[PDB]
């Protein structure tokens, strides 16, 4: 303790058989270190590797917002494009990575000579203002998609007269708007223009030849799968929105049947999941199913398309003297100068922003969850059978958080009865799963919930998550 | 001819900069942006953190050169306070704080060395703990062989770290030289009024983690070359350089990556190498890992010295602090340090253990700098080769009290458990040293173990 003697200790430690002991211990330490290094190398080599990264474009990572007419979205007076500059922040709050801005080219009757899509209508605004809107959107990381439906006022939506002129005009305005700076195009009512497949293929070819980050959308009014599939034959990069999804309003398993059939026929490729081309949810559904469809469209494998007023649950039947196609946006209690009391406090964006049980809160949380999560971004989708009226599926990419969505379309409550028995063992759901949210309030959140005692009240949905399992 | 004195002013700077710069800047630079939002607020808050570190470091260097004794942050407390608080601090350091930062840094080095192998999927833990253990064992062997090799390797790795930071800032400035700026010229990105209650103080709290080694070189002193001259010079050379580098690289990070995508990140300082230089990106993360490597050595060094000094006062058993001749290296102390650092490899978590005692260093700096004022009040005649403007120690006391209050208010449960752990360590000293005059059934066994360990390791006690 007080310090052992310096000299005798040094001289005693020289006897053969003990000086070699320290050499043996040092060699043992070094060989143990080498063995542990070799074991670490062996463990590193024998391990699964990262699969890949699909290198997705800009429209794969978020929703899309449709604004058919700026007059109703903004209000009376401020019908110009610059007004959207004051509202883009709101859209950036919704976390929408697109903006399908409606047609702006001049059109006032069924005429063809003086109605052209070369330059903007004078009443809408100015070219410099449109460029200002483009630069403001680019600063805000929002991509503006234009629309070039030649006729939208009359019933004849695509000039059922000779079609060479309109095709030439479209092909001439295309590169014009490309060098203008837009990031996509949309053409609606594709069933009116003759031999649509060849023209769509040509337009897709030119747009994709200009750049690798351009997008083209087509809109059709047919709910038949065969017609849609035949349209998507010649070209494959197309984004096609059709009214095929809805087809219902009193049936629950029909939606699952259509979704699975479409995914199987198209080859598990990229598709747009929308209820219609220029219509919102409340046109085809009652007020008791909006949250279910908002939860379904924000988890299916594709780019979801919503119209304006689809997050506050805007409905056109609840107000009188209101156009069905383009109702005004209920920003606040001052929606109309007259009838002060017909509107309610929960029909405005301000009254729904902070309400926990509002539609807008669910929309914001779902959009934020879809924008960032990789499994929801480009994860594989697998569906399994369930009870009489349950739609349940799994999103899983490689090793991230797996998501399990279960929706109840029935009018009465029933037990879940979850069972797959067919999915690959890689992403088998466990007996214990977490929770994210419920469409209708009255349940717990944030804590694990056992998957065998699951119950579902009528018109409900669950967004459980579970981590990667070995 | 001297026992061990090989640290110059171009070495000490290596030790300080290596200890300061670990994974704080590469891995987690997004806390300040999350708290504040605006790049300007982040820049000014990093500048404020730098100046706070400067005012702390100058006072600590003056205190260290006032009492030129090895084992800083404990020798001052031992000489001012006495035997109980010094033992409490030393025991908690050797138990939970000192051999845990080294393990976490070894783990981060192992993780960011294997990142190119698994760019997306997480690195397996069975292969990430073993690399950390390999690093710790090799560094302990290097330190036990000699001290010259340790100094050379620490200097080389500090140079590599500074070279990597120079490379990243040069690439950022080259991108600045292009036709794209992507900077908030016209308007403010964010105002950052208040997140919940933490308007400003949260940025200060999670802006002082990038620093921390401003105060280590004092754990090594009495082994330096002319300490009275080269310790304050080492601090003055090291600290403003590191704060300027932090601010400038934060500016580069802001001006080369957008706020939205970089805020939602988990393994920052890899996407920077992937986006800009594209192919052969593995030169950015791997080199970063090498950085952490060197830092461990630095810390390891000081750790040994600490346990070399505590046992000098009878606080720790006399078996330690028994150098090995013909190499002049404290073999038992280094072996003890390596073993205690390895002992925490069984903790399956990374959040606990060290997050209970975040307030501990903050209170200990104040507890060791009040000794400055006490010594100035009692014995105002000790030699002082350097003097700074007065009334700064009281300002630093105010800042330290504010910081411990902020840490307690932000998270009181973890701080309470940490207080329970530190307070529960008194029995080991109450019945460990005070219980003298023990019979001959225990002392002889301890002496026998000491002599057999001496024979096994071929060590001799320190000579005067
Ligand atoms: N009471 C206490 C005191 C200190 C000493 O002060 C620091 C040291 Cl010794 C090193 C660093 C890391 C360095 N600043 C970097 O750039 O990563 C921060 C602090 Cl506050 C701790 O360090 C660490 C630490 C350092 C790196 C990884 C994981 C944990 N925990 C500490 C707990
Ligand atoms: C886009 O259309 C172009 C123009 O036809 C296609 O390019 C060629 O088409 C001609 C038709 O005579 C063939 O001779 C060539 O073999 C085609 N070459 C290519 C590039 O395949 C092209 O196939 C279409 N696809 C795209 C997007 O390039
Ligand atoms: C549509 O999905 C069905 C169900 O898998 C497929 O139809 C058969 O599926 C079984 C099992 O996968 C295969 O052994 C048969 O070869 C499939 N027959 C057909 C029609 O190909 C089918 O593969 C999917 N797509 C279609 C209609 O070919
Ligand atoms: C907005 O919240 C009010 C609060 O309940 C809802 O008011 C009910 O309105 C429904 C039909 O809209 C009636 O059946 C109930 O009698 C109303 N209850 C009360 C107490 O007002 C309202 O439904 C909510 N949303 C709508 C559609 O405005």
């Amino acid at each position: 303790f007080t310090g052992l003697s310096k000299e005798e200790l040094l001289k005693v430690a020289g006897s053969p058989g003990w000086v070699r002991t320290r050499w043996a211990l040092l060699l043992l330490f070094w060989l143990g270190w080498l063995g542990m290094l070799a074991g670490a190398v062996v463990i590193i080599v024998r391990a699964p590797r990262c699969r890949e990264l699909p290198a997705q474009k800009w429209w794969h990572t978020g929703a899309l917002y449709r604004i058919g007419d700026l007059q109703a979205f903004q209000g009376h007076g401020a019908g110009n494009l610059a007004g959207l500059k004051g509202r883009l922040d709101y859209l950036s709050s919704l976390k929408v990575k697109g903006l399908v801005l409606g047609p702006i080219h001049k059109n006032q009757k069924d005429d063809v000579a003086q109605t052209d899509l070369l330059q903007i209508d004078p009443n809408f605004g100015s070219k410099e203002d449109f460029d200002s809107l483009l630069q403001s959107a680019k600063k805000k990381s929002i991509r503006v998609i234009l629309d070039l439906t030649p006729n939208y006022r009359g019933e004849n939506s695509w000039f059922s007269t000779q079609v060479d002129t309109v095709a030439t005009k479209v092909k001439d305005a295309l590169e014009f708007w490309l060098q203008a700076g837009v990031d996509g195009f949309q053409v609606r009512d594709i069933e009116n223009l003759k031999d649509a497949s060849s023209f769509l293929a040509e337009w897709q070819n030119i747009t994709k030849g200009f750049s690798e980050d351009r997008l083209l959308i087509a809109g059709t009014n047919s709910s038949d799968l065969q017609q849609i599939l035949s349209l998507l034959e010649s070209n494959k990069d197309l984004l096609l929105t059709s009214s095929y999804l809805s087809d219902s309003g009193s049936t629950g398993e029909h939606t699952k049947s259509l979704v699975t059939q479409y995914l199987n026929a198209t080859g598990n490729r990229w598709c747009s999941w929308s209820l219609s081309q220029a219509r919102l949810l409340t046109s085809f559904l009652p007020a008791q199913l909006l949250r279910l469809y908002q939860l379904m469209l924000f988890t299916l494998p594709g780019t979801p398309v919503f119209s304006y007023g689809d997050e506050i649950g805007l409905d056109a039947a609840a107000l009188p003297g209101q156009p069905m196609e383009a109702p005004v946006m209920l920003w606040d209690e001052s929606s109309f100068p007259d009838i002060p009391g017909a509107v309610s406090a929960n029909m405005t964006v301000k009254g729904q922003s902070e309400d926990p049980g509002s539609l807008l809160s669910l929309f914001r949380r779902l959009s934020d969850q879809r924008s960032k999560e990789r499994s929801l971004l480009h994860g594989d989708f697998h569906a399994f059978s369930a009870g009489p009226g349950l739609f349940s599926y799994i999103r899983h990419w490689d090793q991230n958080e797996r998501f399990l969505v279960v929706l109840n379309f029935g009018d009465v409550g029933l037990s879940a009865g979850l069972q797959a028995s067919d999915l690959p063992a890689s992403a088998s759901l466990p007996a214990k799963a977490d929770l994210l949210l419920s469409t209708q309030p009255g349940r717990e959140e944030g804590s694990p919930l056992e998957l065998e005692r699951l119950k579902l009240e009528p018109h409900e949905g669950l967004l459980l998550r579970f981590p990667y399992a070995a | 001819v001297t026992l061990q004195r090989n640290i110059t002013l171009l070495n000490g700077v290596a030790i300080i900069v290596g200890t300061i710069i670990g994974s704080g800047i590469f891995v987690t630079p997004t806390g300040v942006l999350k708290e504040a939002g605006s790049p300007g607020l982040a820049l000014v808050v990093w500048a404020a953190c730098g100046v706070f570190s400067i005012v702390g470091a100058l006072c600590y260097a003056e205190l260290g050169t006032t009492i030129s004794k090895s084992g800083g942050d404990y020798a001052y407390m031992l000489e001012v306070y006495g035997s109980l608080p010094a033992f409490l601090k030393l025991w908690i350091e050797l138990l939970i704080i000192r051999p845990s930062s080294q393990y976490i840094v070894a783990l981060v080095f192992a993780t960011y060395l294997l990142k190119p192998l698994f760019p997306t999927c997480p690195v397996p833990e069975e292969a990430a703990k073993l690399v950390a253990c390999l690093c710790v064992l090799l560094l302990t062997a290097v330190n036990c062989y000699s001290v010259k090799a340790a100094t050379r390797v620490q200097d080389a790795f500090a140079a590599a770290k500074l070279l990597a930071l120079a490379l990243i800032i040069l690439l950022g400035f080259v991108q600045i030289g292009k036709g794209d700026v992507s900077n908030l010229d016209p308007n403010f990105s964010f105002e950052g009024t208040k997140l919940d209650v933490g308007n400003i103080v949260l940025a200060l709290y999670s802006g002082l983690f990038a620093y921390g080694g401003w105060n280590y070189l004092n754990f090594v002193t009495e082994e330096m070359i002319n300490p009275y001259r080269n310790l304050p010079l080492a601090i003055i050379i090291s600290l403003p350089i590191v704060t300027l580098v932090y601010v400038l690289t934060n500016l580069a990070y802001f001006t080369t990556l957008s706020t939205e995508q970089m805020l939602s990140s988990e393994a920052v300082a890899v996407d920077f190498g992937n986006y800009h230089l594209g192919v052969m990106s593995w030169i950015i993360p791997v080199f970063v890992g090498l950085s952490c490597f060197g830092s461990v050595n630095g810390s390891l060094f000081t750790s040994s010295r600490l346990f070399f000094v505590g046992s000098r006062e009878g606080h720790l058993p006399s078996i330690l602090s028994m150098i090995h001749p013909q190499l002049l290296t404290p073999v038992p102390s280094l072996v003890f340090t390596c073993v205690m650092t390895l002992l925490y490899a069984f903790s399956k978590d990374i959040f606990s253990v060290i997050n209970f005692f975040s307030f501990f260093n903050w209170l200990c700096v104040a507890l060791a700098i009040i000794g400055m004022i006490w010594l100035r009040h009692r014995k105002p005649e000790l030699e002082r080769p350097i003097k700074v403007n007065l009334a700064l120690p009281v300002f630093f006391i105010l800042a330290c009290l504010f910081l411990i209050a902020v840490s307690f208010w932000k998270t009181p449960v973890e701080c309470g458990i940490g207080f329970t752990i530190i307070l529960s360590g008194l029995p080991v000293y109450f019945f460990g040293v005070w219980w003298k005059n023990k019979p001959k059934w225990l002392l002889q066994g301890i002496f026998s173990t000491t002599v057999l360990c001496q024979k096994l390791m071929q060590v001799v006690p320190q000579e005067t």
